[PDB]
């Protein structure tokens, strides 16, 4: 059957090739890596997209250079599937080519590259991702924030504190989760302020970010907040002081 | 007629009116479908402000007539066979450990345009659950949609589970139970048991400041031998 789909990858009709490629990514068998790399150059963009999608799903590092190359495809969906595929494979060789894709014309391609860079977890992405925090597109900024959170590098702490004031609630929200994930205590006071944010979800995430940071600094900020804070912020603190000792 | 209407790229319109735990909303979609590729390209906007549920929870509600049936399976394509008068699609969707949606839609040609019109009601959702607390990731999995002939009436029964990624790394399940019945008289194909295998990518439009979802979808029928 994996035999059959590999065979259908060669069919005259692009649709047949398209669903051969998808099917093979689903089955997950290594035999299909080679013929799927071939399909990455199919003249049909849907085939190229399916092939790239499947290669990400198979997880095999032999597809890494072929996919780095698909980062240059004329089709933005193909380029998107290429970046996602390289994140999923996790091979460090993808890092500098995805760093470049952070400057792609298509913001969803930029976004996907930033996601993929968080998934790899490689330190080299930290600075370019810090720059992507100032991307024009709020989806990119959000995703850059979330990727820095997952990389966990201390250099992002101050830029993320700033993002906590971004005009878009969704960036502020991802900046708060990321600060929690990094665990650096510089985030405590800024996070305490974000408990005042207008957006309820920003508020809740800044609350759990503080729970994750923990330690004496959060404890003392909460003793103080349970005295001069109001609203959600005060409940967060009284709740914290209860559960934590 | 049926499959004949689908031989090229057909334009699509989608209209949804929903009310979930009392929050009313609407969504309008526009785009196109190419059944030869089982391909959909669409953009959806919430026309009433912010969407009170996550966009991925609405993907299945928001045109299975654009699925690719392979040549040997054409006698199992109920969806296209009902056209142009179209069909009624009804679901109940159970979000595990949370509320449910019930939906009713009509899918039909209105002029040269395939149009999906839907009404959705959902209740018993948890205020800070995954749905209403917006904890779902902005992505979409690959699924198998199981289809069987409706023994009683001209129509089909359909069942599947949608897997929704949650941002903490767990998965939320949405059990779909579906029924489709034709609108018109024109007789319909009542198919052998089979399934559709789906693929979906969600994105955004960088020029769009409204709450919206861009969608690319690939679906093929499968599981009939040859």
């Amino acid at each position: 059957k994996v035999e059959m789909y590999i065979k259908n990858l060669q069919d005259d009709s692009p649709p047949v090739r398209v669903y051969a490629a998808f099917a093979l990514g689903k089955i997950g068998d290594e035999r299909a890596v080679e013929p799927l790399i071939k399909a990455l150059k199919d003249e049909d963009a849907s085939v190229r997209y399916a092939a790239a999608t499947a290669l990400g799903q198979i997880g095999d590092e032999r597809a890494v250079e072929p996919l780095i190359k698909a980062l240059k495809d004329e089709d933005g969906y193909v380029r998107t599937a290429a970046a996602e595929a390289l994140g999923q494979i996790g091979d460090e060789r993808a890092v500098e080519p995805l760093i470049k894709a952070l400057k792609d014309e298509d913001p969803w391609v930029r976004l996907t590259a930033a996601r993929a860079l968080g998934e790899i977890g490689d330190e080299r992405a930290v600075e370019p991702l810090i720059k992507a925090l100032k991307d024009e597109d709020p989806w990119v900024r959000l995703t850059a924030a979330r990727a820095l959170g997952q990389i966990g590098d201390e250099r992002a702490v101050e830029p993320l504190i700033k993002a906590l004031k971004d005009e878009d609630a969704s960036v502020r929200k991802a900046a708060a989760v990321a600060l929690g994930q990094i665990g650096d205590e510089r985030a405590v006071e800024p996070l305490i302020k974000a408990l005042k944010d207008e957006d309820e979800y920003v508020r809740q995430r800044a609350a759990s970010a503080l729970g994750k940071i923990g330690g004496e600094r959060v404890r003392a900020a909460m003793e103080k907040l349970a005295e001069p804070a109001p609203g959600f912020a005060r409940k967060v603190a009284v709740n914290y002081l209860e559960t934590h000792k | 007629k049926g499959e004949e209407l689908f031989t090229g790229v057909v334009p699509i319109l989608v209209e949804l009116d929903g009310d979930v735990n009392g929050h009313k909303f609407s969504v309008s979609g526009e785009g196109e479908g190419d059944a030869t590729y089982g391909k959909l390209t669409l953009k959806f906007i919430c026309t009433t402000g912010k969407l009170p549920v996550p966009w991925p929870t609405l993907v299945t509600t928001l045109v299975q007539c654009f699925s690719r049936y392979p040549d040997h399976m054409k006698q199992h394509d109920f969806f296209k066979s009902a056209m142009p008068e179209g069909y009624v699609q009804e679901r109940t969707i159970f979000f595990k450990d949370d509320g449910n949606y019930k939906t009713r839609a009509e899918v039909k040609f209105e002029g040269d345009t395939l149009v999906n019109r839907i009404e959705l009601k959902g209740i018993d959702f948890k205020e800070d659950g995954n749905i209403l607390g917006h904890k779902l990731e902005y992505n979409y999995n690959s699924h198998n949609v199981y289809i069987m002939a409706d023994k009683q009436k001209n129509g089909i029964k359909v069942n599947f589970k949608i897997r929704h990624n949650i941002e903490d790394g767990s998965v939320q399940l949405a059990d779909h139970y579906q029924q489709n019945t034709p609108i018109g008289d024109g007789p319909v194909l009542l198919p052998d048991n089979h399934y559709l295998s789906t693929q979906s990518a969600l994105s955004k439009d960088p020029n769009e400041k409204r709450d919206h979802m861009v969608l690319l979808e690939f679906v093929t029928a499968a599981g009939i031998t040859l």
